[PDB]
């Protein structure tokens, strides 16, 4: 979809680490905290109840807002 | 092929193969559901419950804290840093074997083991305080040693499995794989029997997991195979083991063949694929075609199809996509089977393969397919019309075209690995032109435990309800050549199964041997007089068995060769009647007959392998003790005792009298010149003479209110009446060889421990005729300078009925033939001495009883007693 | 049997099976010692390095961190979290089928993998980088799907292995039981070729160990293994893989076999021993005598053994005892030989079974018997005088009583399991029957980044410095099939290794082929003019390849069938002197003879595998175009060409002159009855004619500063003189083949293409000869409408120069034949021409190019970059 | 040989709980690791600087002091 300059940096930065990635049938837990992992370059039970695009940019806005 | 020849293990809501496949026909599943408060209890994370998307169930084995730590030597603070696969895998090993009809540490060929194992997760409690206080990593290396390849190597040590012991580590076609890896190895003649399968057990016992969106596992719990709605599978946990031999040995050695492995095929895809977690269809289909072209079956010949079939919805259609192009060369339309055992008890890991391969051998052998679950409707990428395949919802009996049963199981890893294994019927078995069933056997059961042997009773007792039962010769033969003989031992006497049934549903002062057993380094041997003979006696004996009916007719031949006695004609084409036993009554005759009774009963004992130390006699008793100490031959003996007897029917009349004093009494209180015949006990003595100053002498008896009897006799025994025929026989007995004894005699005329020199002296035989036979010290004599058991050779009881009435210390006498009223049962109690003389510890083949051309079977297994091992740190 | 046909490993002090083996016969301790203040640097304890019961050493491979991600394309963020045994593994696979002499991928059957992992140890350093973030059942997880099970299968992903991949695992016979299962599924036939192997390296290097007299562990450091100071063993890390094939078709391929693997046995011990952890004697016993029938052999036959021999105070007099119940057949006394690898290296856990795989199939294939280290005297128990065994301390030629050297290796698990292999010689081949090695070879080199060809360069350099080096056509039937062709590549042509060593030595200032290659979609076949050949033309091109042969057959013998010349006796009865050098050069017998040497030189290269995209001419390269284009037969345009010729040699006079001028400059003051004869570049021009007025053209060019020189010819062509040649070829191409052209053709006397009509016009090739020449024309369509590199095929470089002259940007021009001289090194500069163009990318089959039944090599394998991918300390 | 009636209770404990004493080649960290766990009832790295039975008596009564 058509991003909007932050959460464009995240779905790069995503991209960039590994490639909501929930439906994508080749990904699985270990690649997510890889992919976290990544994220934490700028609580995972909230990972596992969603991780969309939209999820994990609300989640860095809320914590970096915190 | 390589045949399979027998099966075991846990799985979920069953622990055994025949409980499940009674879930497999009964259409059950087998997952456990629960709720929210038990969960936590157990230790489910407060995030992980009341989540929307925390699926709460898998398969659940029983008990995977529950080890016999006792039956195979470890200790109790050992087996507790074993891991629960290590532990299950043994008990299924021990099971499997014990189903084969063999014991693991006794083939005479090479046994070796190829299994797998999943990831241990019982260290990932047992680091905890392994590590947080003493903050060393030491602990590491012995697990390097002693967990992650060891699990085969335990199973090869506690079991004696001198075969190759090999991990084979696949991801999620283990089993199969390993079941292939066996069929190689018995191919390439490195082992002669092979223990195949896997395991995967989680000490979390019982959890849920955690479903996510396209995630591999189901939404809902139930695991939907090969269906629209299927959206995953569920995680189950479980053991599993075959047992696999070369068909033509395990044809020629009698097995029970539950399919024979006509084919197998590995391989691995190798980057045909999109990404590394993504199954291919060629090399799928590569697998199936190589099976079935190593099994020389064109795929118009398979009727079953055993699929992975795990119900996702990415691996579903590259599965029937295999299958069509394996099958694309058939020409008939919708003529084999397909299903999938991840329906009823979820995915196995590890042990998926397997608990495929023992549905699909059970299948194969009974001859009807399960149900699949949870099928109504096809998937939209899988067409079951223009397919050779149909599923089936209904348990369906499978009847070919042909004749001739054929199936196939596939498994499917996670890193790639590709197993099919194509099976076949068991070949013509041909159970009717054999010689029927024995008329009674013997039913042996042993535990090292009372607890074990009693749950080892129960179950057999809840086998035998069943309709469908083995034969006579083919159980109990399971029961002596197929299982291992410990302590705590019982026995049984049967004609008929479903009676044992009820007997074992008692198994408490039920009338079967049973106790624990000891070293019994010895039997000792009590040997019988003239004066408790019946009818046909040794009748059955001499028809059933071959060892009694050689000696039998070897004495008979040889009496008749020198002599005029209708021998064979007295005991067994004689009528039933008074006549008879008034014609069998004398001395004439009654002597060669329980000479010649006593001897090959004698050699029968012999014939079925146990070793006399003291051969106890009594009067006629003492000749054949000496026979068989073989101081002199059969012809001698049986000539001599001829020679004997008919002098003796030359004496003329006298009765003998009971009396229940002790001797000394008796010696105090006799004044007529007659001899004491016979003393056998403290309270018992016989007394001899002429008839007149007998019955005097038993009314005057009379008047002191002692009990006394006759012994319906018509000549009187040692006294000094027969000196006239006692010295007629000297010149016929100084003209044949006396050699020197081999078995421990003691003489019951002295009551002495009697040497190798004196009985061969001429002389001993006459004065035996003569004092009389001082039994009780001869027996406490016995009982002093040994300590053994004492199995009368006669046909009466009455030794027994004595010699149960001295202090033996622990020991008991046993009778070998019945007291005249049951001569019918003379088979039964026959039977029943050697049940019991099996039970104390006494060496006996078991296997001599057992019929024409055995076969095994499969009865249940060993009853571990469920003892707690767990670390148990949170 | 079950022949071993090549090996890997990366081993203690050492990189390759090769400095391993040099180390196995420099009798070295590969051992490394520490010291106080480096154990510290990665944190260990102060503790463990002041505690006085503390040996520093270990056997240690050299790399653990370094991994070449961008080769299989393992991305740099998921290769971060990969064991190092796999990669070590992965690596070690690549080189072990490179040394095979094999690619796996394009391997005919199907390929399998059996190896042993170890306790993973990186996930000890990979889960306390994780423990940070809660991760309940994240640690789980991480565990299960990557580093349970799966070291045979990102093995038999990457390399494309379409065969069993199953990972056997015991306790310290991994490597050989894997060996065992290999040689099963050969004879079961569930792969046509396998490798099986071990590896056990981890985390720990620069690690010392806390030794235990009671233990298993030497107390000093040093693996006095069978001797009376036998105290334990040293732990090592190692990596190893053997490639395994039937001995059948081992033999119809011809590969290089090592060993062959004759008899093999596993078995465990039992119970019948005193505990879990003491070794037994029976076993071993059973293992020996069993491999020893199951190879048909006796045990007289066995000359070396190797024994385990871990150095322990309790398995050496254990394994002795079993070694000698097991060789108690014989009757003479100390034959056998015997060796523990262990003294060199260390007990590298797991992968001890095949180093001493490696070690034991070196000495078969070389018969050189090591030398075992460390040993003085036997140990109290052991009895060598009386025993049939013998220890070396100096490495000792092998030489049986039997001409067949027979061996032995014997591994013993922890938990129990024992396995023995028995190793027979390789059966020897008839190598002098074989053919004489063919003049010439190309040597490819090909990587997929600059520095790995740069280092697999050098690892050559260092390899061709020896003596006794391989045959050169088993060098170039390996370096061709064997390899994979990568993007990087480089080219040899060489006569002789030791001058390729020393070339190979430098790089930057070495001429050989050299680039990268691209997708190159056709080639152009550029033929050449007239009068640009030479005496002793094509000799060495018609008896070294039998196509070339079989395409000037069919020629010469109809020109001497249906004519009376004959070409053969021109070119190879003729001598070599100047007086035929002015005879060979006029037109009677230069027209066909040349049609024939292109058209054998066009054959030829259609025979190697290479496809014509643009076929222009040059005044005779249309005929021979058009001949290869079906648009003529061989003997159709055959007929017609001498007619040409013969009917071209009653031209009395004509000259041409070349002014290196513009066109349309030099068309602004020529005369009339001259007219331009071809046009080939913007400074270039060929004027033709009478003699007076193209020379007095000449001495008027002469004073204006243009050099100008004769083109040393007799005849006029293309010219205003060769109309009565087409008025009488007009009684020619009567009903002749014509066909529309199959390939595509650029005509040089129009500067256009050529439909199906505009060339089986029989007026076209009446008329051809009277229009000039456009071949720059020709070219400027040629880079307009394709873009290909421009193969000119003539006995000559002259339109190599005019066309590199052009707009060649990206792209160059190859002559396929010497200029003039080098009339014997056609030979030398045609495979040079193949060698430059399979550097540029085109799909010359470099087979072809090998002798007559040719075998496969060890050589130097694939120089892997390194690259730290590591996590923490 | 004969020991002294308090450490004698000790150590045949151990004995018959496990069983320098750790002459034969089996004994390993597995069953030193279960030693270090029946401690408490009345330093690792302490305890290997001398593994022997009278040496690792004396450390108790030294966490006795401690």
């Amino acid at each position: 979809a058509a991003p909007e300059s932050k959460t464009q940096r995240g779905l790069v930065a995503i991209c960039e680490a590994l490639l909501n990635f929930f439906e994508a049938g080749g990904h699985s837990l270990m690649l997510g905290m890889l992919l976290a992992q990544v994220q934490e370059r700028f609580s995972f039970f909230d990972v596992m109840e969603d991780a969309s695009v939209r999820a994990l940019a609300q989640l860095v806005e809320q914590e970096q807002q915190d | 092929g390589i045949a399979i020849i027998g099966m075991a293990g846990r799985f979920p809501q069953a622990d055994t193969v025949q409980a499940f496949w009674e879930n497999l026909l009964a259409s059950r599943e087998c997952i456990s559901f629960y709720s929210d408060e038990e969960l936590l209890a157990m230790g489910i994370s407060p995030e992980f419950v009341q989540h929307p998307d925390y699926v709460k169930a898998k398969g659940e084995v029983a008990d995977i804290d529950k080890f016999d730590a006792a039956f195979f030597g470890i200790a109790p603070r050992e087996a507790e840093l074993m891991d629960p696969q290590h532990r299950v895998l043994l008990e299924t090993a021990w099971a499997a074997f014990e189903d084969a009809g063999y014991v693991a540490a006794d083939y005479p060929g090479d046994v070796g083991i190829f299994a797998g194992k999943s990831m241990d997760s019982y260290l990932m409690l047992n680091l905890m305080p392994h590590f947080k206080r003493v903050f060393s990593s030491g602990s590491l290396q012995a697990a390097i040693g002693n967990d992650k390849d060891s699990i085969t190597t335990t199973i090869a040590y506690h079991l004696n499995l001198r075969g190759p012991a090999i991990t084979v580590q696949t991801s999620s076609s283990t089993s199969l794989v390993a079941v292939c890896v066996a069929c190689q190895s018995l191919l390439t003649w490195q082992c002669d029997m092979a223990i195949a399968g896997g395991v995967t057990l989680g000490p979390p016992a019982k959890t849920g997991y955690l479903s996510q969106e396209g995630g591999i596992t189901a939404a809902d719990g139930h695991c939907r195979a090969f269906s629209d709605n299927s959206s995953g599978f569920v995680p189950g946990t479980g053991a599993g083991l075959v047992v696999l031999k070369r068909v033509d040995e395990a044809l020629r050695d009698g097995d029970n063949i539950y399919a024979v492995i006509k084919g197998f095929a590995v391989n691995n895809d190798g980057s045909e694929k999109i990404s590394y977690t993504a199954p291919s269809v060629d090399a799928q289909a590569r697998a199936i075609a190589q099976a079935q072209r190593l099994a020389g079956l064109t795929p118009q010949d398979i009727t079953y199809v055993e699929a992975h079939g795990t119900g996702t919805r990415l691996g579903d259609p590259v599965e029937f996509s295999a299958l069509s192009q394996a099958f694309a060369g058939a020409s008939q339309k919708q003529y084999c089977a397909l299903g999938s055992v991840k329906t009823n008890i979820g995915h196995l890991d590890t042990a998926a393969g397997v608990a495929g391969l023992i549905k699909t051998a059970l299948a194969v052998q009974q001859g009807i397919i399960p149900a699949t679950l949870h099928f109504e409707r096809p998937n939209a990428q899988i067409d079951l019309t223009n397919s050779p395949f149909y599923i089936n919802t209904t348990c369906q009996p499978w009847q070919p075209e042909s004749g001739i049963r054929r199936a196939g199981v596939t498994s499917l890893g996670m890193g790639g690995t590709n197993a099919h294994v194509v099976l076949e019927q068991a070949p013509a078995v041909d159970l009717q032109a054999r010689a029927p069933v024995p008329a009674y056997s013997i039913l042996p059961f042993s535990a090292k435990t009372d607890s074990a042997l009693s749950s080892g009773l129960a179950r057999f007792a809840d086998f035998l309800q069943h309709e469908s039962l083995p034969d006579r010769r083919d159980l109990a033969w399971t029961l002596s050549q197929g299982r291992k003989a410990f302590a705590h031992r019982a026995a049984l006497v049967t004609r008929d199964l479903h009676a044992a049934g009820t007997l074992l549903q008692q198994a408490a002062t039920a009338p079967f041997a049973r106790g624990v057993a000891q070293t019994q380094l010895g039997l000792g041997l009590l040997f019988s007089g003239q004066g408790s003979q019946y009818q046909r006696m040794g009748h059955q004996l001499y028809q059933v068995w071959p060892a009694y009916a050689d000696a039998f007719d070897r004495c008979a031949t040889l009496l008749e060769r020198e002599y005029q006695l209708d021998i064979r004609h007295e005991l067994f084409r004689a009528e039933v009647s008074l006549a008879q036993g008034e014609r069998l009554a004398q001395t004439c005759l009654t002597q060669p007959l329980l000479f010649s009774v006593e001897y090959a009963l004698a050699q029968l004992w012999l014939s079925w392998g146990i070793t006399p130390t003291v051969m106890i006699g009594h009067s006629l008793g003492e000749w054949v003790a000496a026979t068989l100490a073989g101081v002199f031959s059969l012809e001698d003996a049986l000539r001599l005792v001829a020679r004997r007897a008919e002098l003796m029917h030359q004496a003329p009349s006298g009765a003998m009298l009971m009396v229940a004093l002790p001797e000394a009494q008796i010696r105090a209180l006799i004044t007529a010149p007659l001899a004491i015949a016979a003393v056998n006990a403290p309270d018992y003595s016989v007394i001899a003479g002429p008839t007149s100053e007998i019955l005097a002498v038993s009314q005057r008896l009379t008047e002191q209110n002692i009990i006394n009897k006759r012994l319906h006799t018509s000549h009187a025994f040692h006294s000094s009446m027969m000196q006239d025929a006692a010295q007629a026989l000297r010149q016929a007995f100084e003209n044949v060889r006396l050699n020197p004894p081999t078995l421990t005699i003691i003489s019951t005329v002295t009551g002495a421990h009697v040497s190798a020199d004196t009985l061969t002296t001429p002389d001993y035989w006459i004065e035996q005729m003569l004092m009389p036979v001082q039994f009780s010290a001869a027996l406490q004599e016995a009982q002093a300078t040994f300590d053994v058991d004492f199995l009368e050779i006669g046909p009466g009881a009455t030794l027994t009925q004595l010699t149960n009435g001295h202090a033996l210390g622990d020991r008991l006498a046993f009778s070998s033939l019945p007291a005249g009223a049951r001569s019918s049962d003379e088979h039964k109690h026959i039977l029943d001495t050697v049940a019991a003389l099996w039970v104390r510890g006494h060496n006996i083949d078991l296997s001599a009883f057992a019929g024409e051309q055995p076969r095994r079977v499969s009865l249940p297994t060993y009853a571990f007693d469920k003892i707690r091992y767990w670390v148990d740190s949170p």
